[PDB]
Parts: structure tokens; C-alpha cells; sequence
DNA sequence: CGTTACCGCCATCAATATCCACCTGCAGATTCTACCAAAAGTGTATTTGGAAACTGCTCCATCAAAAGGCATGTTCAGCTGAATTCAGCTGAACATGCCTTTTGATGGAGCAGTTTCCAAATACACTTTTGGTAGAATCTGCAGGTGGATATTGATGGCGGT
DNA sequence: TTACCGCCATCAATATCCACCTGCAGATTCTACCAAAAGTGTATTTGGAAACTGCTCCATCAAAAGGCATGTTCAGCTGAATTCAGCTGAACATGCCTTTTGATGGAGCAGTTTCCAAATACACTTTTGGTAGAATCTGCAGGTGGATATTGATGGCGGTAACG
């Protein structure tokens, strides 16, 4: 077949569809969800979407105020916080 | 000469034991570093991400989609159903009051 | 001569959190006794998590506490899962649990 | 190479009572500082409000106290409570 | 004219670019040495991209949408075929397909044509003209004469005698013939025969398209060569008068009157195979061959102005001047249906009240037991229409099965058939001690199970036991002679293999609507013209 | 005898008290239960008017806070009958309960 | 004082229609007002110790309308009006 | 002979700010426009809300602006909804919603 | 009796400049009285985290700009932080 | 009434992967010594915040009455919730192909440590303006009752098709 | 050729909307006094902006690999269709207790004064916790033999129905 470069040279799948089918459907059952409906998954991924500028922004607006350009854990523990989603382990 | 098949639901309530007996990470590493930087330069461009930042967010994320997962489930068999659909995550996040 | 949480039977330092309140901006003045007691109160609730942890882990034929017994004595107990609602743990997992419409027969 | 303070030596000086036999990881030692520094956030800023609450310009433990029983649930607080008062009472008489 | 396509083709291009990033790799001229095996021009005979396309609508080469059409397809050939199928690029390359169909149609029906989709027929299997029982299965080398015989790889060598040697080209079963286009007269353009309904016979003056028509403000000649004009029988009139009272009664409204006739009728005989003529015959306990009429019949429902058939009969009469055990008895040989019928939740049950319909009939001649075999077609055999749609599902034993029993549940319910059971039931029903106490129907699946077991009172429970494999598929229909319609001779459907054999000769398919209509009529017209001479 | 269908006249006062905003709990019975949780908690305690009023009031905006939920989980159900586990769902889901 | 038993029978069953058709409810099966009533005691149970812990901190006996505002206040159940 | 407030060209107290920011133990030290910013925000709020508040009285043919009206406004915002997402308003009712199913279903 | 401090005649003023003829009641009024003080605790507290976070022991109007786009949702927060912003430059050109 | 063959249920066996512990190298956890800025403990003078003591005083608890907006109990049938069946079909399980993912190594964009120093922040004493607010007077949007024109529901007359 | 369910048409019994009119608690306007703020004006102090720079670690790129993406067939799913015992809604009679207006003893909240134990601010000495380097120990992650445990497939036996 067709030869050339392809290590990330084909990251051609959107950047939400970047997450696998599989990936998706162990999160589901993960959930105690033993059945998934075929339309269920980009669906959440939309949702997933969603949660990422529920948190990511506020964590940029954390980091553009240190006067930095590099996101911090510390900025992002915050950020979870004060949506109410606390997250331990990465207060170091 | 039909080779053994387990029926279905047998293996979904096997590996939902071993997925809930086991803490790893389920989202691959690489797509959800590309697109956690894609969103970050949607926001601003030329940033740098730390490690740790990066895998404290993918935690709280596989966290996040856990609990609506299981809130799905409840949501799926309070309508007498064995299967989740679309309906069942809009009513999870209602409640949640995120929607 | 002896250590305020010596003197007040502690193992957390008596010191170090009455600087963290007097650094927090939580109040322009602190109690002497304020300190002995928060590092008490601390000091029970990290015993009894670090008890059912070592329960967990003793029931999971281990010697080592990981997060997964954290989270399985977290969300065994009522009260600290109640305390700890809006916690998530990290490398903890949930709690094996298949409801009963979804077993079979 | 600032020096980062950390409850780390306590907690585990605490497991020694609790059980000498078992050790700690890395990652669940720093959940355990995360855990808590929570709690002390948490304890202390329900101090403070009930103090500004009150007009009280001192916080004694009897302010955490209340913020405690505010807090931690019923039997948990119970024993909280007891072992504050045990050690404040060995503090005074020390 | 270039700049006359250009508005209607170039937001199709537009579109298959906008397909980001699976339609980068066409954008470009795919270089087979820059990728890596230099081996795309072997494979691949005409390179060509979506920049040759761009190159060729700005200048002008197309001169009419359908080169276009056909390079595009072309393409998508080209791609499928020389990229593997699990790859991106196949994927890639039938999205790309999909997102040109869903635009396509409307773009240049714009432009008066009809449908933009390049349409190649199903793989249906070829027969034999030597062994007369042996098919050609898919991915299989057989040898063709002009197109029109086949041998396969097992009658080269049992053929005696070689009637030049290097004259017969080596073909393979990949090739699709394409569709005939016919040209008019007034304007001049050529478009597909199928769409348009046009033959030579009942329009020999010449083809006129529609807008040449609407410009004179004449419209085309009636045609004569319909179903309803065709010769009336009672069994037809009766099936006619029954389907039109149910869909009265049902009074859906878009159900249309449908027509049915019988176009054949003719008495023949089945002679008893060797092994039980050897068996069973010499010694006198059954006679050697058992005589029968055979009717085949057709319906019709008027679609749009234009008959189209869409169900089939085969049956097998013995009355009661023919030797036990099959004296007045019905077996139904062969029966197939097409699913355009309109309306299609009726359809089915229009179906049973063609079968029901059937059973009211030959009761009241005095025809006491059917026989039914749900042996449904396999992947690519036909039995009765020719070419069936893609999208028609074929039955599957178990709703087959379900199928005839529900019908069989409704005409018990109308009093009409007394009871209805599997054969084995039958067999203890008349306690079968005997090969010869079965039914001899010609063409049926005991009488080459017979002739098997004896080439394999061990008869009797050998013959049990193939009831008992295969009972369900069988059913025999227990319901309590001279026949008022006449003898009507037919050669070209005698037989489902004549009807095969024209349709496959003149491409008389049912793979669509129009296809299907445009066989309908040619069928009116081949049956018009048999009974002549 | 003149009889509206079932539903009709409960849309009526649906209607109705969702254009009031007025209380529908009584005062007194209400007061007399947060006195006996209270001195469940604490004997010889006082209440003020107030107060009172302000945890009727918060009760009544939950009440028809986790009635909504419940009501909208009804309709995921394909049903118009609220039924206990509606309740208890909402409040798995709000957290109240896990 | 006297002790007084058995009132959240006073919470009616009309009442607790009214507040679920308030909700939006159309119907109401028969066990669910006790349920609600349980519910309602939980919610009464998680504000009203709080308010009460707040009574003897300020060394007072009468529960003030502003340490309620603090109790829904640090449950999430924010409220205007009464002060705060 | 001009006070902060209008210094700054806002109607909500600068200094009445300050104090509180000042008597609240949020840090040791505040900032001179830290109280301005304050009433600058807090203003605009107010304007915002007040603004709804007598859009929806208007169009309940009312000139007094009642609590019915503030939650008719602020839960007809998304942006105000989510702000006070977790606040109870004080005889402020519901917005009329009734879904779907629940109407007839002739 | 000690003064208690409230926003009354502040809002009063800003609702004659958005509607001259509207009145306003005395319990909506109260509403808005405490919704304007739960905002700021809610921005002095957000602040004075932000002031934490990186060890500063001043509080300034940058820090409060943070906090604002941090609670307030789009357009209330862009909104919002222009008009501080003119108020903080009209208070220095002073 | 007798005999036999079908259908259903139960006993019995081939096979797969999901377990189990055992075993071994090892990243990671634990033990000990040394150094030491950083806290931590002790001493002494200063300040002050809140305890006690009495009392002014607001509203909190408690008892009286009455009549009417609603709580409580009963009926019936309208119809929504619950149980049963079955057919289209969407997902589950699985073999096939190979590719995107994972791990390790390597330049410099900025994250942090050090030092100067100045615009900017407390601290406080007067001084002036101004926001709570007792008190009396006038103004005013709408609570509440009345009446009748305007929607909303339901099934009554009869025409009609299944 | 008598009864039954829909429909589009009118019509009668009701809840809704709303304009109108009157009493009045509440909203808005002044007069006045005012302690608590607001703010300008110096002295003092320090938070952090600015400039230079060592040290991370983050983006980029190489190959090795344990995975993921499609197609096939089908047991089970979900929902449409049907039926029905049953209940909760609408109506109504009866009356329970509400709902507010009223007054009153006094427990208790809060203001004012005095004043001492405790917190604070240094100043000093001492242990001590966090980090870096060595070295011994070790719980448990890949393989791997092993008993065992589950489950769908198949054959055999008995119940039963049907024909003679």
C-alpha cells in the first residue's frame, strides 16, 4: 500500500475524536454500564468537551495571572476546586 | 464447529469487575495530551504544559466521566432499561445542574 | 524543653499548625489552645483512615496501603464517604457494586 | 531548592501507632498531605467566619471546635471532640 | 458547453474538498514513486485525480455531466481497488463516494436527467447448457462463448470432443455489462433505455424524449401491450377479484388495483427416476409416470402510469384421473415476489391473499391436499425475477417457515384450509409404510432423496428419518376434476429457466423501479407477441 | 353532573400556584416540627419569627427544587406519576444521598 | 417545655401536593408524601443541628434568623432577605 | 474636596468598600483602586440585574419591582442563572414550565 | 443601637439611572442588598486565594480583574472588567 | 385402549480464560548519619479582649376566641401504570490486519534564586462630609371586591365509516 | 338496518383577564443631630518591579510494540401494540383548626464599666525537619505450573399427543 511518513504524521481524526471507542466504552463500564447505545459516544465526548473550559480556562486564568505561560498542577487542583470537583494527590 | 461463544453480558459484567477491581488510566495518553493542547491554544497559543499537570487533569477527567457514567447507569434502569441513551446523560447533567 | 505536641500527648506538630493559621489570614490572633486541638482532631481522623486502610489492604492479602485501600476504606465507612463526598481520590477506583436488574436471571 | 513543608514524617510517625507493620507509597503519602491540608482549610475557615460572625477578634479552640462539629460527622466529631478537649486539658496541666 | 456544466458540476468538487483531511491524498497526482512501490501504474491502468478533474471542467474536455460521472467512479474504482480494503484510504475513499451520491442526484437531475449514481448489477450466478444442473459460483474460472454459453471447471473435461482451438477469450466473472442508451431522434441525446420505457416494437417509428414531446404538445402513443389487456381465466379473475376486495376493504390510500393472469397452462407428466422405477415400478406397485397441468401466473399493479409485476407463480396440478397417492393434489414448484409494491405494509398480506386465494380455488375443483417447500433461494440465485434489489432481504428458513404457517393461521381462520401440518405428520397421518405411498411431484426434494438412498424395509425408516430432518420446511395442507380454463401454450416461460435465460440475454432486471418496470413491459410486450405466433 | 377530565383542572392549579409565590406549608404545624427536632438536639430553646419564616421558606424552594428533578425524572420514564425512587434518584444524583 | 411528639403528620397531604404541583407534578401516587415528609425531616435534620450549633456559640438560647442565613449558607442552599 | 467615589465615576461607595474589604481579614494589605474596582463591578451588576428586574415588571404591566420579577429575571439569564445557580430568591417563585408529555395527548 | 451598614441609597441611585420612574420594594430591596454583599465575599475571598496562591500579602486590582473573570460567566465578566478598568484609570489620572 | 415418535428437560462432558499462588529482579520504599536555616520553645514587657456584674429593654413564649379558607373522609369511573408478546435491529462477541501509541534521548523557552531600589502601601490625628435614621406629612401602586367581556373544556345535536 | 366511535360545528357551564374604584401599609421627601467613616497630610516600612542568570523540563524526534479499527453473525434489547385491575383526580359534605389581633410575665439579649489572664512582639538558644548520598531491604509486577470453577453443547430419558 500507500508508504511514507505516518508517525503523527496522520492525526487526520478530529481533535474530540481524538479519544478511542474503546476508551469511551471502558469509561461507560467502568460505570457499572454493561450496554452502550451506537450515538452514545461523541455525545459524551461532547461532554467531555464541555468539562474541559469548565476547568481549563479558569486554570489559564490562574496561570496568565503568575505572569506564566506554563500550566501548573497546582493551578489545575485549584481550578477543580472551585467548580467543586477536588482533587487530591497534586497539592505537591 | 461453532467454537465456544459466551453469551452476551457475561463478559461485559467480567471486565466491568476487573475495570472496578483496577485503578489504571483507561484514556490513551497521546490523544487526550493532543487534546488538551488544541483546547489550551483555542484559549492561548505557545503554551507549555508540566507532566503532572497534564495526568492531574486526565485523572479528575476519567474521574468526572466515571461519576456521570454511573449516574447513567442509575438513570438507564430507572426506566426499566438495561441499555443507556442520550436521554439518560441529558437528565444526569440536569440534576447535576451543569445543563 | 518538650515539644507542644509532646506536652499535649500529639504527633502532629503543634507549631507548624499555629503558623499555618496565623499565615492563612485566617484571623489577626490565635488561641494557644487552638493549635493542640486542631492537631488532635487531625491526628484521630488520619489514625482511623490509616486503620481502615490497613484493614482493607490486610483483607486484600497486602502489607502496603495503596490508594485503592484508601478509596475502598473511604467509601466503606458512611461518615467519611458522607465527609469526603465531593473528594475524589486519585488511583482509587470505586466500589464493586452490579445492580440487580442488571444480574442475570 | 526552597525547603517544602510537608506533614509527610508526622502522618507516618502516626501510622507507626496505628500499624507498625504497614509502609505507605509515595502517591498515597501525598494524598494524604492533600487530605490533610484539606481538612485544616477547611477546620480553620469556619473558625474564622464564625469568629467574624460573632464579632469575635480571637479564635480559641473553642471556635474549632464548633467548626468541627459544623464539619465532621456525628460519632467521627464525637471523637474529635473528646481527643481535642484530652489534649488540650494534658497542655494545660503540662 | 464548459462554461454551461460549470455552475451545476463545480459545487460537487466543492464539496468532496471540503471533506477535511480525508480528501488531501486526491487533491494531488499520486506519484507511485514518491510513496514508495512504483507498481501503481501496473495495477492501476489510468491515474488520475481531483486535479485532473479541476484541470478538465475549467478547460472543457466533458462534454456531457455523465463523463464526468464516470471519471469520478472511475476514481473510487481506481482507489478501492489498487489501495487494500482495511486501509484509511479506502475509507477515505468511500466517504468521499458517499458525500458525491448525497449531492449528486438532485445536481444533475437539474439538468433533465433522472438519477446520478453509477449502477452495476449483482453477481448473479450463470448456468450451464451442458449439465443443465450445475451453477458457477462467485471468485470461480468458468469459460464463456460470446457471452452467452458457460461451462464451468467441471464440464471442460466430461465434454466429448473439442466442437478453432485459440478462439474463446479468457475472460473472469468481474465484468459488469453496462447499460444501453438509446438516442432521440428530435433532440439528439442519448440517456439510459431503462428511465425512458422505450422499444422498438410498440414505438418502431423512432424514440421521442419527453421534452421533444412536452415542444410539440403531444403526448406518447397509448400501449396496447398491458396486462390488463391479456387473455382473462377463471383461477386469474378469481385472485384479481380477491386481492382488489381486500385492498377495498382496506381502502389504504395508496393502494392501487392490481391485476393477475395466467399466461401459460399445459399438461405434462413426471416420469419416475430409475432407482424406484426399479424398485417399485416393475413390481407393479405404482405406476411409472403420473400425469399433471402446470399454470403459471403473474401480478401486476398499475405504478405511476406503468404496469409492473411484482409476484410470480409455479404450480403443479395432478387431478383426479391421475394414479395415487398424488391424485388430486397441488404442489407449488417455484414462487418469488419483487417488494415495490405499493403500498408496502399491505404487501405481505397481499402476498397471502394471492397464496390464500390460490387454496380457495383449487378446493372448489376438488383438489384436497398442497404441498409447499420453504426452501428459499441461496446468495445469488433467482428464481422467478431477474436481478433482485440489493435491499431486498432474502427470507431466512425460520421466518419463511413463520411466514407460510401465519398464512396458512389466516386461511384456517377463513375457513378455507381444514387444517395444514409438517409431511411427517402426514406420514403417521396415513400411517406411510412405503417409498411409494409418498407424494412424486417433478423437480421435488424426496424423489432425489430417494433416488440417493437407493444408490446408498430399510426404506421406510430411512425415509423417516428425512422427514424427520427436514419436516419443517415441508408442509402439507389438508383442506377437505375438471379445470374451466383452457390449455394456454407458452414456450418462453415454460419453466422458470426460459424466463431466466431471456432476462439475462436482454438485461431484463429488477434491481430497481424503473429496471423493474422497464422488465415488466418487456415481458407484456415478449407474452403479446408469443400467443401471435 | 359536570365533571372536568383528570388533568385539566390540575393544570389549573398548577398554573395557579406557579404564578403565586406565596407559602404553602402552614406556619404552625412546620414551627412545631423544628421545635421537636430541635429539642431533639437542644431542650429550652428559643426561636425567633424569623427565623421560622426563613426555614419554612428555604424548605418550600427545596421541596419544589427536588419536584422539579423528580418531575422531569418522571418524564424520562416515560410516565406522568412520580413514584419514591423518582425522589430518590434526584437526590443520588444532587448528592444528598451517594 | 413540653415535649412534643408525632408532628410531621402536620405537614399535610394537601400540602405536599401543593408544594409538588408547585414543582410541576400532574400526578401523585399515594406513598409519596410520607416519603417526602422523611425527605423534608432529612432536610429539616441537616439545617436546624447547624443553626443549633451555632446558638451556643454565641453563648446565647434563641435561635436567630442570621445563623440561619449561615447554616443554608455553608450547605449550598444560599438565601436572601432574612439578612446577609 | 471630592471623595472616591466620584473620582472614580461610580455611584457605590469607594471608601464604604475599602473599610469592608479592610474589616474582613481577606489580607494584611489592600490596594488604593482594589475598593474603586469593587464598586465598579458591584455597580455594573447591580445595573445589570436592576435592568432585567424592570424589564420583566414591564411586562407584568407593573412600575414596583417585586421579587417575582428578580427571579423572572435572573433565571431568564444563563449567564445569572449560573451565577446564582445555588441561591434561593425570597418569594421569588419558579419560572411556568410545563414539559412536553404533560401537556394532552390527544 | 449599633448601625447596620447596608446598600440602600447606593442601588437606589443606580436604579433611577437605569429606570427614573421605577420604584423598588422594601423585601426586593433586601434581595438586592444581599446579593450584592454575597458577591463580595465571594470576590474578596476569591482574591484573597489568589493573593495566596502566590504568596503576595497585597491584594490590588489585577487580582480582583482575575477573580472577576474567574466567577463572572463571558460577557457579565468582560463587561465588568472594562468598566473597572475605566474607573481604576479615571481614579489614577486624578 | 395400545404403540411410537416428537419435544422438553436434565445429566454429563469437551474446553477456555480467569483465576490462584510461587518466584525473582528491582524501582521504590525504608533505615541511619550529618548539617543546619528554619522554626520552636522560653523570658519579659505591653496591650487588650472578653469575662463578671447590673441592669435596660425587645421580643420570645404563652393563653383567648371565632369563624371560614382549607384539612379530612368517601365515590366513581378515566385512564395511566403495569404485565405480556413479538419482531426489527442495534449492539455483543470475535477473527483479521497493522499503526497509532509508548519509551527514551536531546536542544533552549522560560521557571525560579539574588539584589537594588522606588512607587506604593500602612499608621494615625484631625477635619470635614455624609449615611443611618427619630419623627411627621404627603404621595402613591396595588391588595381586594364587582362586573362582564373574552378564552378554555367538554360533549351535546347530527353525518359518517368501520 | 340498530348501535358506536370521530370529526368538525355550534353551544352551554366555568375559570381567566381585566378595567375600575376605595382604603391604607408601605414607599418616598424633608428636618435635624450625629458618631462612625472618608480623606488629606507626614513619617515609616516594605512588596515587588527590574535586570541578570542557573536550572528545569517541555517540545521534537528516533524506533519497538500492544494495543485499535472493520466486518460478520446472531442472541438478546427496546419499543410498539394490547389489555386490565386498580388508583388517584374531581366533586362534595363536614368540620378542624387556622389566622390574626390582642395582651402579658419574664427569661433572656444586649449595653456599660472594670480589669486581669492571655496573646503578641521581639530576643535568644536549641532541637529538628527537610534534603543529599550509601546501602540494605523488599512488595509485588511478569511468567508459569496448578487446582479449580464456570458455562454452553450434546445426548439420553421421560411426558405427552396422535393415529389406528
Amino acid at each position: 500500500g500507500k508508504g511514507g511518513a505516518k508517525r503523527h504524521r496522520k492525526v487526520l481524526r478530529d481533535n474530540i475524536q481524538g479519544i478511542t471507542k474503546p476508551a469511551i466504552r471502558r469509561l461507560a463500564r467502568r460505570g457499572g454500564v454493561k450496554r452502550i447505545s451506537g450515538l452514545i459516544y461523541e455525545e459524551t465526548r461532547g461532554v467531555l468537551k464541555v468539562f474541559l473550559e469548565n476547568v481549563i480556562r479558569d486554570a489559564v486564568t490562574y496561570t496568565e495571572h503568575a505572569k506564566r505561560k506554563t500550566v501548573t498542577a497546582m493551578d489545575v487542583v485549584y481550578a477543580l476546586k472551585r467548580q467543586g470537583r477536588t482533587l487530591y494527590g497534586f497539592g505537591g | 464447529k461453532k467454537p465456544h461463544r459466551y453469551r452476551p453480558g457475561t463478559v461485559a459484567l467480567r471486565e466491568i469487575r476487573r475495570y472496578q477491581k483496577s485503578t489504571e488510566l483507561l484514556i490513551r495518553k497521546l490523544p487526550f495530551q493532543r487534546l488538551v493542547r488544541e483546547i489550551a491554544q483555542d484559549f492561548k497559543t505557545d503554551l507549555r504544559f508540566q507532566s503532572s499537570a497534564v495526568m492531574a487533569l486526565q485523572e479528575a477527567c476519567e474521574a468526572y466521566l466515571v461519576g456521570l457514567f454511573e449516574d447513567t447507569n442509575l438513570c438507564a434502569i430507572h426506566a426499566k432499561r438495561v441499555t443507556i441513551m442520550p436521554k439518560d446523560i441529558q437528565l444526569a447533567r440536569r440534576i447535576r445542574g451543569e445543563r | 524543653a518538650k515539644t507542644r505536641s509532646s506536652r499535649a500527648g500529639l504527633q502532629f506538630p503543634v507549631g507548624r499548625v499555629h503558623r499555618l493559621l496565623r499565615k492563612g489570614n485566617y484571623s489577626e490572633r490565635v488561641g494557644a489552645g487552638a493549635p493542640v486541638y486542631l492537631a488532635a482532631v487531625l491526628e484521630y481522623l488520619t489514625a482511623e483512615i490509616l486503620e481502615l486502610a490497613g484493614n482493607a489492604a490486610r483483607d486484600n492479602k497486602k502489607t502496603r496501603i495503596i490508594p485503592r485501600h484508601l478509596q475502598l476504606a473511604i467509601r466503606n465507612d458512611e461518615e467519611l464517604n458522607k465527609l469526603l463526598g465531593r473528594v475524589t481520590i486519585a488511583q482509587g477506583g470505586v466500589l464493586p457494586n452490579i445492580q440487580a436488574v442488571l444480574l442475570p436471571k | 531548592r526552597s525547603r517544602k513543608e510537608s506533614y509527610s514524617i508526622y502522618v507516618y510517625k502516626v501510622l507507626k501507632q496505628v500499624h507498625p507493620d504497614t509502609g505507605i507509597s509515595s502517591k498515597a503519602m501525598g494524598i494524604m498531605n492533600s487530605f490533610v491540608n484539606d481538612i485544616f482549610e477547611r477546620i480553620a475557615g469556619e473558625a474564622s467566619r464564625l469568629a467574624h460572625y460573632n464579632k469575635r477578634s480571637t479564635i480559641t479552640s473553642r471556635e474549632i471546635q464548633t467548626a468541627v462539629r459544623l464539619l465532621l460527622p456525628g460519632e467521627l466529631a464525637k471523637h474529635a471532640v473528646s481527643e481535642g478537649t484530652k489534649a488540650v486539658t494534658k497542655y494545660t496541666s503540662a | 458547453k464548459p462554461e454551461e456544466l460549470r455552475q451545476a458540476l463545480m459545487p460537487t468538487l466543492e464539496a468532496l474538498y471540503r471533506q477535511d483531511p480525508e480528501s488531501l491524498p486526491f487533491r494531488q497526482p499520486v506519484d507511485p514513486q514518491l510513496l514508495g512501490i512504483p507498481d501503481y501504474f501496473d495495477i492501476v491502468k489510468s491515474p488520475m485525480d481531483l486535479s485532473t478533474i479541476k484541470r478538465k471542467l475549467d478547460t472543457g474536455q466533458y462534454q456531457e455531466p455523465w463523463q464526468y460521472v464516470d471519471d469520478i467512479w472511475l476514481m473510487f474504482n481506481n482507489a478501492w481497488l489498487y489501495n487494500r480494503k482495511t486501509s484509511r484510504v479506502y475509507k477515505y475513499c468511500s466517504k468521499l463516494s458517499e458525500v458525491f451520491e448525497q449531492e449528486i442526484d438532485p445536481v444533475m437531475q437539474s439538468l433533465g436527467y433522472c438519477c446520478g449514481r453509477k449502477l452495476e448489477f449483482s453477481p448473479q450466478t450463470l448456468c450451464c447448457y451442458g449439465k443443465q444442473l450445475c451453477t458457477i459460483p462467485r471468485d470461480a474460472t468458468y469459460y464463456s462463448y460470446q457471452n452467452r454459453y458457460h461451462f464451468c471447471e467441471k464440464c471442460f473435461n466430461e465434454i466429448q470432443g473439442e466442437s478453432n482451438k485459440e478462439q474463446f477469450s479468457k475472460r473472469k466473472n468481474d465484468t459488469l455489462d453496462p447499460e444501453l442508451f438509446v438516442e432521440c431522434t428530435e433532440c439528439g441525446r442519448k440517456m439510459h433505455q431503462i428511465c425512458v420505457l422505450h422499444h422498438e416494437i410498440i414505438w418502431p417509428a423512432g424514440f421521442v424524449c419527453d421534452g421533444c414531446l412536452k415542444k410539440s404538445a403531444r403526448t406518447r402513443k397509448e400501449n396496447k401491450f398491458s396486462a390488463k389487456r391479456l387473455p382473462s381465466t377463471r383461477l386469474g379473475t378469481f385472485l384479481e377479484n380477491r386481492v382488489n376486495d381486500f385492498l377495498r376493504r382496506q381502502n389504504h390510500p395508496e393502494s392501487g388495483e392490481v391485476t393477475v393472469r395466467v399466461v401459460h397452462a399445459s399438461d405434462k407428466t413426471v416420469e419416475v427416476k430409475p432407482g424406484m422405477k426399479a424398485r417399485f415400478v416393475d413390481s407393479g406397485e405404482m405406476a411409472e409416470s403420473f400425469p399433471y397441468r402446470t399454470k403459471a401466473l403473474f401480478a401486476f399493479e398499475e405504478i405511476d402510469g406503468v404496469d409492473l409485476c411484482f409476484f410470480g407463480m409455479h404450480v403443479q396440478e395432478y387431478g383426479s384421473d391421475c394414479p395415487p397417492p398424488n391424485q388430486r393434489r397441488v404442489y407449488i414448484s417455484y414462487l418469488d415476489s419483487v417488494h415495490f409494491f405499493r403500498p408496502k405494509c399491505l404487501r405481505t398480506a397481499v402476498y397471502h391473499e394471492i397464496l390464500i386465494g390460490y387454496l380457495e380455488y383449487v378446493k372448489k375443483l376438488g383438489y384436497t391436499t398442497g404441498h409447499i417447500w420453504a426452501c428459499p433461494p441461496s446468495e445469488g440465485d433467482d428464481y422467478i425475477f431477474h436481478c433482485h434489489p440489493p435491499d431486498q432481504k432474502i427470507p431466512k428458513p425460520k421466518r419463511l417457515q413463520e411466514w407460510y404457517k401465519k398464512m396458512l393461521d389466516k386461511a384456517v381462520s377463513e375457513r378455507i384450509v381444514h387444517d395444514y401440518k409438517d409431511i411427517f405428520k402426514q406420514a403417521t397421518e396415513d400411517r406411510l409404510t412405503s417409498a411409494k405411498e409418498l407424494p412424486y411431484f417433478e423437480g421435488d426434494f424426496w424423489p432425489n432423496v430417494l433416488e440417493e438412498s437407493i444408490k446408498e424395509n430399510d426404506l421406510s425408516q430411512k425415509l423417516y428419518a428425512t422427514m424427520e430432518k427436514h419436516k419443517e420446511v415441508f408442509f402439507v395442507i389438508r383442506l377437505i376434476i375438471v379445470d374451466p380454463d383452457p390449455l394456454i401454450p407458452c414456450d418462453l416461460m415454460d419453466g422458470r429457466d426460459a424466463f431466466l435465460t431471456l432476462a439475462r440475454d436482454k438485461h431484463l432486471e429488477f434491481s430497481s423501479l424503473r429496471r423493474a418496470q422497464w422488465s415488466t413491459m418487456c415481458m407484456l410486450v415478449e407474452l403479446h407477441t408469443q400467443s401471435q405466433d
